[PDB]
RNA sequence: GACGGGGUUGAUGGGGGGGCGGUGUAACCCCCGAGGGUUUCCCGAGGGGAGAGCCGGCCCCUCCCAAUCGCCCGAGCGUGC
RNA sequence: UAGUAGCAGCGAAGAGGGGUGAGAAGCCCCUCCGCCGGAAAGGACCAGGGUUUCCUGGCAACUUCAAUAGGCCAGGAGUUAGCCGGUCCUAAGGCGGGGCCUAAUAGGCACCCGCCGAAAGGGAAACGGGUUAAUAUUCCCGUGCCGCGGGGGUAGGUUCUGCGGCAACGCAGGCCCCGUCCCCGACGCCUCGGGAUAGGGCGGGCGGGACUGCCGUCCCGCUUAACCGUCGAAGGCCGGGGAGUGCCGUAAUGGCGAGAACCGGCCGAAGGCGGGAAUAGCCGGGGGUUUCCCCGGUCCGCCCGACUCCUGGGGCCCGUGAAAAGGGGACGGGGAACGAGCCCCCGCGCCCGUACCGAGAACCGACGCAGGUGCUCCUGGGUGAGAAGCCCAAGGCGGCUCGGGUGACCCCGGGCCAGGGAACUCGGCAAAUUGGCCCCGUAACUUCGGGAGAAGGGGUGCCUGCGGUCUUGGGGUAUACCCCCGGGACCGCAGGUCGCAGUGGCAAGGGGGACCUGACUGUUUAACAAAAACAUAGGUCCCCGCGAGCCCGUAAGGGUGUGUACGGGGGCUGAAUCCUGGCCACUGGCGGUACGUGAACCCCGGGUACAACCGGGCGAAGCGCCGCUGAAGGCCGGGGGCCCUCUUAAGGUAGCCAAAUGCCUUGCCGGGUAAGUUCCGGCGUGCAUGAAUGGAUCAACGAGGUCCCCACUGUCCCGGCCCGGGGCCCGGCGAACCCACCUCCAGGUGCACAGUCCUGGGACCCCCGACGGGGCGAGAAGUCCCUAUGGAGCUUCACAGCAGCCUGUCGUUGCGGGUCCGCUUACCCGCCGCAAGGCGGGGACAGCGGCAGGCGGGCUGUUCGGCUGGGGCGGCACA
RNA sequence: GUGAAGCGGGGCGAAAGCCCCGUGGAGGCCCGAAGGGGUUCUGAUGUGCAAAUCGUUCCCAUGACCUGGGGCUAGGGGCAAA
RNA sequence: GUGGGCUGGAAUGCCCCGCCGUAGAGGGUGAUAGCCCCGUAGGCGAAACCGCCCGUGGCGGAGUCCCGGGGUCCCGGAGUACCUCGGCUUAGUUUUGCCGGGGGAACGCGCCGGCCACUGGCCGGCAAGGCUAAGCACGUCCCGAGUCCGAUAGCGCACUAGUACCGUGAGGGAAAGCUGAAAAGAACCCCGGAAGGGGGGUGAAAAGAGCCUGAAACCGGGCGGCUACAGUGGGGCAGGCCCGAA
RNA sequence: UAGGCAAAGCCGCCCGGUGGAUGGCUCGGCUCGGGCGCCGAAGAAGGGCGUGGCAAGCUGCGAUAAGCCCGGGGUAGCCGCAGGCAGGCUUAGAACCCGGGAUCCCCGAAUGGGGCUUCCUGCCGGGGCCGAAUAGGCCCCGGCGCCCCGUAAGGGGCGGGAACGCGGGGAAAGGAAACAUCUUAGUACCCGCAGGAAGGGAAGCCAACAGGGACCCCCUGAGUAGGGGCGACCGAAAGGGGGAUA
C-alpha cells in the first residue's frame, strides 16, 4: 500500500506554499516560516556554507 | 458551502417551486429559548421560536421579568418580607 | 529508536497529558473565604475521582469543593473558625475536634487542599499541638502527619465512594475512562518488547528483571525501583 | 479550487499570460531561429507549483 | 498452407417440393370446469376433442438463383566426358 | 529480435439509412439494439488542477487503431453579489514583543502583553421566474430582508410615575448615556410514542400522446418560493377544586394532601391556510417574427408516507458529550425636553472568490494508469425483510477509446456429465451439498447467561369463493362500541387445479463428535507471517503524603498535575473456578550496632632559608561482614539409614503428560480402519513437566492447529461434449527481454558436465504452428559457507569512557550566647499583588557551583589473535 | 434476529415459591448490505491495469467502530494494543 | 597603392613596378592586405561629477615649546600579580596561553623578567587603560596576458541556463553552435486533399532554410562472385568467374 | 556431366536513405598578472507582478514602465537579442556613449497591525464622493516597529555583499596497516562582529656583560630546539636578510 495507492493521498494537501520573500514553494504554513530563506523565523536570510 | 451543507447544522428543507422544480433550502435551526436562572426551565412569555439574534423579545410584566420564573420571584419576595 | 516509554512520557507529548480543558476549574479553596455559603450545584467533572460541589458565598464568590457525602443542593454551609463541625463546613484544622473525619486537607494555609480528595477517602484528626500551630491528622494511606493548624479542611468524607469495587468489566469501559484521564491506554509489558525498547526485552524465554538500586539512571530505573522487598514476604514484614 | 485567494489567482494569471509560443512574425524575423518558448506548457503535463 | 469433390457436356451450395427425424398437440372452433356476478350466455386457474405447430449445420427430386467474367505457370537451347 | 508481443480477461455493443467531406464502420441527424438507474454511469460539490470552459477554424504532432472528432492545435471570448462564502469569533494549538535563559543565535518558554488559528464548529440579512455560446440566490423582472443613519406621523413624555388581568401573562410600552447581573449562543449515546412535509399511489374530470391481429387499455400535465399575518400538538404554567370503599393513566416506566380527578384559562413546534399569485410556470390550440401576441385548462375526492423537519416520554455512563464573538432581558445610576421596538418616507452597504473538471481521460500515482482520493452528500417504480440482487423510469451512456474472419490444438473464465462416491491428495485444496419464510421439535455439557438456526421432521405455485384483526376518512342521534360507503395493512379457512421442479429466476447456513490452544470483542509484520504473538478485564507486588515518586530540559523551566493513596508512576500475571508447594546458596534490592577497608579536603611530623617531596593521623557513602526479601531473576539432585548426611540453598508438593514439552520411539495397552508413524483414552524413577517463571482447567467464542462421522460431489476411476475471451488468419498501430560469433546426433578427450577438439553417424534447402529436453537458457557482482587485522545494531561478568544518582569537602554562610542553643536578613517553598510590597512555613539547613569517592551497558567508542585436509570444539604441531 | 433489568395477567400451590404467556428494549450480542479489513484458491497478473493490482472465498459491521478538516510529537530523536 | 597583368563569382594570392615606418601589436573587408578600413607608434581632449597634490587664506589654547639649575617631597592603572584544584590549548617540556572554582599582594626605600624552586650578585625593564599611516589577504567587478580548451572539450551554461525541468522540502538540474559574397530564400507550368513531387529557375557551388563538411553502425537499390547432396571463420598452395584508368 | 538458370540466404564495391563523427571555425570557458573596493530606513540586495502596435522568453525598464529631462561627446540615421509586417521619430540635431536628474507597482531589514497565499486590515489628522443632510457610509493622502542616546529639537542600530578579516562553539571519517592517548584539527561546520582591508603595534621586550631597539608581511633560522602509546606524527623562538617606516 505504501507505493502507488498511497500516492493517491498526495492529491489534496500541502506542506509548503509560495514564500513572499524569496518566491520559492517553500513556506511551511504550519511552522510559519520559509524552509529556503527563513522568512517568518529569521529576519536574516537563511543560507548555509555547506550549500553550494 | 458544500461541506457546510453536509454537516447537520442547517435544516434540509425540500420545497416545490412555482416553476415545478423540487429544491433543497438550507435553513437555520431555532435558537434556544430564555431559561430561568434558578431552575433552568423555559420562561413563560418568551419561549417563541426565534431563528436569529438581534430580535427584541418582550419580557412579561413583572419585576425581574425574563430573568426568573414567577415561582422564584414570589418565594424570594416572601423570604425578604419576613427578613 | 532506543528511549523507553517512561522516558518519552516526560517530554509531555499529547498522548501523555491531562485533557484538563474538559473540566470547569481546579477544585481548591480560595484564600479568603469566610461566612455562610450555599451549595448551588453538584456536578460530575470528567477525569476526577469524586463529584464536585459549586459553592456560592454571600459576597458572590464561587468556588469548587469536592462534595461531602450527604451534601445536598441548597444546603447552607459555614466557612471559618466560627463554623460548627457539621458536614460540608470548611474549618481551620486547629478548630476541628479530635476524632473527626475530614477531607480536602490543606498542608499549609492557602495551598487549596492537598490530602484526602479521592472519592470515599477521608482523613482523621488525631491530635492538636497548638503551641506551634500544628494539627496531627491520619491520611488515607495510614500515614500520620502534621499540618498547619490554620489550614482548612472540610467536614465529612468524600462522596462517590465504592467506585473501584465494581469491575471495569470490559477493555472498552476503561478505554473511555482513560480518555478523560491522562493515562496512556493500553500498556505493553516490558518483556513483550525487543531489547532495544526495554531492559526486559529480548531472550528466547523472556523474563522480568531483578530490582534496580535507587541510584539507577533514567532508562535503567524500571521494574522494581530500590524496593525494600517483594512478594508476600514483603507484605508480611510490612505488617 | 472554487475558493481562491487573490494572490494565488494572480500567479495563475501570470502563468496563463506567458503560456504561448512565439508569434509567427518572430519566427520570420529570426530566420526560424526562435520557434519555441520556455514558458510553453500543457496544463496536464507541466504542473505549476502555485 | 495443403488435401478431396464440382464447375453448365453441371445437381457443387442455396431456394422449392418430398422423405426421415426432434419436441409435444400452436391458432381457431366446440364441450367440461371449483365457484362468483351485470341472476342461466359474463368472469374463471385448468381438463377434453379435431387440427398440431415450430424446427433440422441430414437424404431424394427439381436448373428457380449462383458455380461467371477472368489472371497466371509451363519444357523448346548449347557443351564436354 | 520483428512487422513479432501487446492493443482480451475486471458481467454495455453495436446495426441500417441519410448528410458532410479528397477520403467515413467510427464525425452530424433519424430509426433499431443494448448498459447504468441508492450508480466504475444520474444530481451536487470540497480540496487539488488552472483555462482543461465557450465560439470559430484545423489536422504536422498528440489519442494503444481511424478521424472530417477531441480535455490536441490556431485565433477570439467568458467568471458581475449589502443578503451565496471568505471576511468576524473562539477550539486544540501557534506566532511576535517584553522578560528570563543562552558563549551566541535565526535556539528554549513557566511568566506579562498582543495577535493568529475553522470556505464542515459558533455566526446579520433573498427568494421565485426569465435571460447567455459560455455567469446566475451575482444580470433582468417581481416580491422582500438585514445593519447603520436620517425626516414625518403616532403612542408616550414634559416635579413623579404606561395600562389591563386574582394569576399564569397580555398590549404601540417615550428619548440619550453609563454600570452590574442573568440568560441565549451551548452541545453525548441508546430507545419509543405523537405531529408534519418531500415523495409515491388510487378513483373521477379536462386536454394531449402511444398501438393496430383481437381487446381497449396504457402514458403525460393539472405547480405555487422567500416574505407578512393568523392558528398552534407535545410540554410547562395559572385560577377553581379538595380526593383513599381510593381515583386518574401509558407504547413503556406510572401519578396524587409534598395537592388527584374534573372545570376554566395562560405561554407555546414543524407546518397549515390567506396574502405573495397567476399577471408566473406548465399543458393544449392558434397567429406572428427572432421570440412576440392571442385563446382554453391549470380540477374533484381519497390513500400511503419517509432516511427530511418538529416535538415529547424513557434509559445509559468509573464515558457527562467545547469556547468566544454576538444577542436578549432585567436591575440600577446620570441627563435632556422631547419622542420611540408602531406606520409612512429617504440614504448607504467597501474588499476578495464566482468559468470548468470534481474523476475507469481535467486531482495524485512518469500515462488519456482496473490503484488511491470522494461514494463525500442525494436518489423514482415493480418484486422483496431490505439503501440486497434482478428488471424499468427521470436522466445519461455505447469512450472502462482496435476492427473483421475462422471455429485446430492449447490457455483463462464458465455449464453439464452414466456407474462408483475421497479410492484423489500433505490435506476434501477446489467443487458440490445446504440455503428464504411458517409450523413442529431440539442433546451432552454449562460460568445457568448459554449451547441454539443445535440436530431432526413437515409446508410453500396458480385459481374460485368465504372470513377475521386493525387502520384512515365521510355519513348515520353518533366523539369509544354499533350500521352504511370509499381507501390502506396484515392474518386465516373451504374448494378447484398444473408442472420433473412452486424461497421455480434473483437472492439464499452443509451438519455433527472430539483434542490442543488463546477466556471473550479487539490489535499486528503498508509489499511473502493474522497467529497460539500483542492487548484485555481481573490478580498481585513495588516507589511514593505532594517541597513526594517517576520522567523531560544546557538552562530558564517543564510533564504526570485544573491531579492527591477509591491517587500518580513502575514491574509481572492474564476472564471465571479450584489453587498457587519447599528454597535467600547464587544474581539483585533493601536494612544494620560494632570492626576491617575505603577519596579529596583537613591535622601532625620530617624535608625544603620557601616549595616540590616523604611518613603518619582522621575518615563519608561504598565494600567486606550480619540480617530481611521468591506474585525479585529464578532453582527444586544424590547417598545412606521417617531420620541422618553431601554438593553452589532446598530437594519437584497439588497436579499434569510420549503434551505445540519424551531422544530412545511407529514407547506399551485399548478405540476407530480391511489395513492408523497421525488422532482419541489410559499408563509414567518424566533424555529435559509443574505452580501469577503461573499449575490444573473448554462453558462461551475462533478465517487458530488437528482427528473422526453423516451428507455431498468430475478430487479421483477417466475422461467427454459445450459456452465466452485469448488462440489462429486478415486489416491497423507497433515495442521489450536477450545478443562475442552463433549450435544435427553418438562415443571419447579436456580447467575432470564440448556448438567449435578427436573418431564416427547423418542431413536437399527454405518457411509455419506448437512445446519446453538442452544451450551448465534469462533475471540478480551468492543471502549459504569462509576470508577481511570490513561494518552495523544488540548484550554483558569484555577493555575503556561519559552522563545520572548517592556521599564527603570548598564556597554561598550572616548575627547573638556556652561543639551546642537560638535568631533572621541571606537563601529556599507557597499565597496575595500589575508592580511596589505584604502574609505564612523552612532556615545558614536546603538548594546551587567547583573538587573528590562510590554505584553506573542509562549512553559513547572499541577489542573480541593465529595455525587448521572448510569453519567450529579441541590441541599448541605458536618459544 | 435474539430478548437483560423492569412491568402485567393466568395456573399450581398450605407458606415460601414455582410454571406458562405477554410487555419491555439491554448488549465491546448474532445474520447480513454500505463502509472497514484482508483468510483461501498458495486463482488471474507477474517486461502487470498496478514498483502490491484484479476475481473468488472470506473477517468485522452500536463500537477498544469507520471517515473529512484543523493541531501536536523530529533522527540517537519521535511514535508504537510491540 | 586600392598601381599594370594572370587565375578567379569575388583577390588580400602569383608576376612586374612603387611607397611608409617613432606605426610590420592585432582585427575587419566576397581567398592569404604594412600602404582599403578600424586601429598601432605617437599626440590632443571635458559643460558635468569624482579623486589626489601644491600654494595661499581664516581661527583657538591656561607658554602648554627650548635650555640650565633645585628637588629628594608628591603621582605612576587590583579580584590584578601570585598560589592551588579541574579543564581546553600550546613545541612550552617539574617551564605556553587561557577559562572556571577556592585563596589573594605590594607600591618606586616598590614591583616584574633572565627555560625547576629558593638565596645572593649582575643585567634588563615598569603589567593589570586607549589609539596609530605605510609595507601583507581576497576577487562579485574592471583591465591585460596565455607552449591552456575548442561545442561529449572548456564553467553546470558559447544558444530565449541556474533556464526547461525534478523533489513536500532541505536541495537537485539538462539537451541545444555553423545557408550564402549577396536572399539572389527557389518566379512560372503540370500533378496532389495536403505534407509534397516533376519540369523550370538562382548561385562558383544547393550550400534549400530539416541549410558547411557529412565518417561508421544500420537499411534500401544496383553490380561482381556463390546459392537448394553437403557443416560455416582464419592461413598457405592450385584453379574458376569478375575488376585491373591513375 | 557441367552451362542457359534464377528460392530463402552469404560476402565485397558503388549509389541512396538514416546518423551526426571528422575537419575547419569561435562574440564562450579556464589559468595567471595588474587595478579597484563597500551598498541599505533618502527604504538596499533579492523576489513577485506588470511593461512593446503586432511580443512568448531573455534583456531593459516601473502605471511617466525596451522608457522622461538637462548637459557634454557623436552627425544622419534610428525604433535591444531579432534578418518580419506596419506606423513613426530625427537636421528645431535623434539613435548612440558619458555625467547629472525625474519616475520608481507589490513583497522584501520591512518598520501601524496581520499575513494558510507577494494580499488583507486599524486608529488619528487632512481631503474627496454617495447622499436631503453637518448624519451615516465609502475612497484617497500622511503619521503610527523594537531597543537605545539626547533637556528637547533631533539622532543611532537592524538587512545585503564572490572571497578575504576578528571573537566564540566545535566533530567524525581517515592515519597510526587493529585501537583508546594521539593525529586528522582548533579543520569541516555553526553562532556572533568589522573593513576596504582586518587583526598587530610603541618594551614589566630580547639578550649576555657584547649589544639590539614598535608592529605586520616575505626569505631564512628549521623540520633545528622541543612535544609525542618518545609511536604515527607534531613543531617554535631569538638572531640574519628584505618590504615599509611614526
Ligand atoms: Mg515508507
Ligand atoms: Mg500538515
Ligand atoms: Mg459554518
Ligand atoms: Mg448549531
Ligand atoms: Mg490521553
Ligand atoms: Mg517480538
Ligand atoms: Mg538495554
Ligand atoms: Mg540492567
Ligand atoms: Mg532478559
Ligand atoms: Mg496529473
Ligand atoms: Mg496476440
Ligand atoms: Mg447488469
Ligand atoms: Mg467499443
Ligand atoms: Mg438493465
Ligand atoms: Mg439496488
Ligand atoms: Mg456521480
Ligand atoms: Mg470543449
Ligand atoms: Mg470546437
Ligand atoms: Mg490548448
Ligand atoms: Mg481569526
Ligand atoms: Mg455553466
Ligand atoms: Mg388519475
Ligand atoms: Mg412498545
Ligand atoms: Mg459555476
Ligand atoms: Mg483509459
Ligand atoms: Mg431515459
Ligand atoms: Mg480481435
Ligand atoms: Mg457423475
Ligand atoms: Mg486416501
Ligand atoms: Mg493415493
Ligand atoms: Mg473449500
Ligand atoms: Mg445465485
Ligand atoms: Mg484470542
Ligand atoms: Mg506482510
Ligand atoms: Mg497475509
Ligand atoms: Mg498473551
Ligand atoms: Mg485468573
Ligand atoms: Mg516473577
Ligand atoms: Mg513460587
Ligand atoms: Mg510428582
Ligand atoms: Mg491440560
Ligand atoms: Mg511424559
Ligand atoms: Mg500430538
Ligand atoms: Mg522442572
Ligand atoms: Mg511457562
Ligand atoms: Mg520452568
Ligand atoms: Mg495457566
Ligand atoms: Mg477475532
Ligand atoms: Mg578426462
Ligand atoms: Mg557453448
Ligand atoms: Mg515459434
Ligand atoms: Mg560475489
Ligand atoms: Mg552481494
Ligand atoms: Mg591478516
Ligand atoms: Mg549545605
Ligand atoms: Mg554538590
Ligand atoms: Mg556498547
Ligand atoms: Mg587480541
Ligand atoms: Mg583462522
Ligand atoms: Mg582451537
Ligand atoms: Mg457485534
Ligand atoms: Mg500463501
Ligand atoms: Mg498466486
Ligand atoms: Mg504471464
Ligand atoms: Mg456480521
Ligand atoms: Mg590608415
Ligand atoms: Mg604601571
Ligand atoms: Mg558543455
Ligand atoms: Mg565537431
Ligand atoms: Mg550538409
Ligand atoms: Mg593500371
Ligand atoms: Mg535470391
Ligand atoms: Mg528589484
Ligand atoms: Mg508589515
Ligand atoms: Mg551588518
Ligand atoms: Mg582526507
Ligand atoms: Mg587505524
Ligand atoms: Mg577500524
Ligand atoms: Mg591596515
Ligand atoms: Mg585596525
Ligand atoms: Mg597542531
Ligand atoms: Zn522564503
Amino acid at each position: 500500500m505504501k507505493g502507488t495507492p498511497s500516492m493517491g493521498k498526495h492529491n489534496k494537501g500541502k506542506t509548503h506554499i509560495r514564500c513572499p520573500r524569496c518566491g520559492r514553494h517553500s513556506y511551511n504554513v504550519t511552522k510559519k516560516y520559509c524552509a529556503s530563506c527563513g522568512w517568518g523565523r529569521s529576519k536574516r536570510w537563511r543560507r548555509y556554507n555547506w550549500a553550494k | 458551502p458544500r461541506p457546510a451543507y453536509r454537516s447537520r447544522s442547517l435544516r434540509r428543507v425540500k420545497v416545490k417551486t412555482p416553476g415545478g422544480r423540487t429544491v433543497v433550502h438550507y435553513e437555520k435551526r431555532a435558537k434556544g429559548v430564555p431559561k430561568c436562572a434558578v431552575t433552568g426551565q423555559p420562561l413563560g412569555g418568551m419561549n417563541s421560536k426565534v431563528y436569529r439574534f438581534g430580535i427584541s423579545t418582550r419580557a412579561p410584566s413583572r419585576p425581574y421579568g425574563g430573568v426568573v420564573s414567577h415561582k422564584v420571584l414570589a418565594r424570594a419576595i416572601r423570604y425578604a418580607v419576613r427578613r | 529508536g532506543k528511549r523507553i516509554l517512561v522516558q518519552r512520557r516526560g517530554r509531555g507529548g499529547s498522548q501523555f497529558r491531562s485533557p484538563s480543558w474538559k473540566r470547569d476549574g481546579p477544585v481548591r479553596y480560595p484564600p479568603n473565604i469566610s461566612g455562610r455559603g450555599i451549595v448551588v450545584e453538584i456536578l460530575h467533572e470528567p477525569g476526577l475521582n469524586a463529584p464536585v460541589a459549586k459553592i456560592r458565598m454571600e459576597n458572590g464568590v464561587e468556588f469548587f469543593n469536592y462534595a461531602a457525602e450527604g451534601l445536598y443542593v441548597g444546603q447552607v454551609i459555614q466557612v471559618g473558625p466560627d463554623a460548627p463541625p457539621a458536614v460540608g463546613n470548611v474549618l481551620p484544622l486547629g478548630k476541628i475536634p479530635e476524632g473527626t473525619m475530614v477531607f480536602n486537607v490543606e498542608k499549609r494555609f492557602g495551598d487549596g487542599g492537598k490530602f484526602a480528595r479521592s472519592g470515599g477517602t477521608y482523613a482523621l484528626v488525631i491530635g492538636q499541638r497548638p503551641e506551634e500551630n500544628k494539627t496531627i491528622v491520619r491520611l488515607p494511606s495510614g500515614r500520620v502527619i502534621e499540618v498547619d493548624a490554620r489550614g482548612r479542611a472540610t467536614i465529612g468524607i468524600v462522596a462517590g465512594g465504592g467506585r473501584v469495587e465494581k469491575p471495569f468489566v470490559k477493555a472498552g469501559k476503561k478505554y473511555h475512562r482513560a480518555r478523560a484521564k491522562s493515562w496512556k491506554y493500553p500498556t505493553v509489558r516490558g518483556k513483550a518488547m525487543s531489547p532495544y525498547a526495554h531492559p526486559h526485552g529480548g531472550g528466547s524465554h523472556q523474563k522480568g528483571g531483578t530490582p534496580v538500586p535507587k541510584t539507577a539512571p533514567p532508562g535503567q530505573k524500571v521494574g522494581f525501583i530500590g524496593s525494600r522487598c517483594t512478594g508476600r514476604g514483603c507484605v508480611r514484614a510490612r505488617a | 479550487a472554487r475558493n481562491k485567494p487573490l494572490g494565488k489567482k494572480l500567479r495563475l494569471a501570470a502563468a496563463l499570460n506567458s503560456n504561448r509560443n512565439p508569434p509567427l512574425w518572430v519566427i520570420a524575423k529570426t530566420k526560424r531561429r526562435v520557434t519555441r518558448s520556455p514558458a510553453r506548457r500543457h496544463w496536464r503535463r507541466q504542473k505549476l507549483k502555485a
